[PDB]
């Protein structure tokens, strides 16, 4: 989506939350 | 009819 204004937080409407770090994988 | 053309920082589509 080309929406792309700005984002800092979120929430939902059983479930899990992880975060993403800059890693390096071998696929 | 006047046509305005915006070019702010956005994914221009």
């Amino acid at each position: 989506l080309p929406i792309g204004i700005n984002i800092t937080r979120f929430q939902t409407l059983a479930y899990y939350v992880g975060y993403l770090q800059p890693r390096t994988f071998l696929l | 009819v006047v046509l305005s053309f915006e070019l702010l920082h956005a994914p221009a589509t």
